[PDB]
């Protein structure tokens, strides 16, 4: 589960990091 | 991916840039 | 807006949880 | 886009998985 | 928004509640 | 309920422990 | 235990959204 | 009861549904 | 009012992201 | 201040920064 | 360590609700 | 610090509040 909790964190870090160009998550 | 290499140590921010379009 | 850019937070932690293993691309309209 | 029509209206996660990959 | 403030509701009464919890109806 | 009275103005910590069981 | 603690905090925002109108209970054994 | 099922693996959401009113 | 405490809610997050070991200092206006 | 900034008009990483400690 | 880096996200969360108008100083050596 | 003190053992909104300004 840690590894499902901490995606979703990083795909928060990533939605700010990202800016205007968004992003791509992929498992 | 982003899960294998930032859940098991930090990313910068220029890591995590690596995951924009 | 600042609105539109808080609401997308919310959409990428929702995407996130329904799409699973699938991942999805977010582009910003 | 799904900001049009998730942000000004409610989305459901039936509705939101449409824009999974 | 009233349903992303409702988001935020939800993490503030976990917070709040503590062990009691909450009931959350819309 | 909640909403009602907590996104129309902001609620106290002690408003919110209303909401608790 | 924290670990449970931040997994719970996860659990209600998906609740949040999974329930949507019907709403949820909350209790901690 | 969530905690024990849905901390210690994951939870698809059919089964959080499980939890809903 | 609760527009400006949403805004905050997410500022704090990306101020931690952000500042990493420097951390930073908060107050509402 | 970071709200009078940053609430109406979107505020980059960059921007934030400055409030960093 | 990965853990601590997301402990710190919930307490700051935590930290900007329970401050309120009063603020908080978030550093993590 | 906080995370010292909390990360371990889940810390109250009461012993939170000693980390207010
Ligand atoms: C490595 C990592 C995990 C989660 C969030 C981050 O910003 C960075
Ligand atoms: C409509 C909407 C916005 C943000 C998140 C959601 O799950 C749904
Ligand atoms: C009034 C209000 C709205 C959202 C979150 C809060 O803690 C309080
Ligand atoms: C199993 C699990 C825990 C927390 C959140 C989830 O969406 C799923
Ligand atoms: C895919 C999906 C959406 C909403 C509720 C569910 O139980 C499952
Ligand atoms: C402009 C702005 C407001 C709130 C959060 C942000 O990341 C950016
Ligand atoms: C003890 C602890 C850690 C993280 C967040 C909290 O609200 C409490
Ligand atoms: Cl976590
Ligand atoms: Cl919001
Ligand atoms: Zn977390
Ligand atoms: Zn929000």
């Amino acid at each position: 589960v840690n590894q499902h909790l901490c995606g979703s964190h990083l795909v928060e870090a990533l939605y700010l990091v990202c800016g205007e160009r968004g992003f791509f998550y992929t498992k | 991916g982003i899960v294998e290499q930032c859940c098991t140590s930090i990313c910068s921010l220029y890591q995590l840039e690596n995951y924009c379009n």
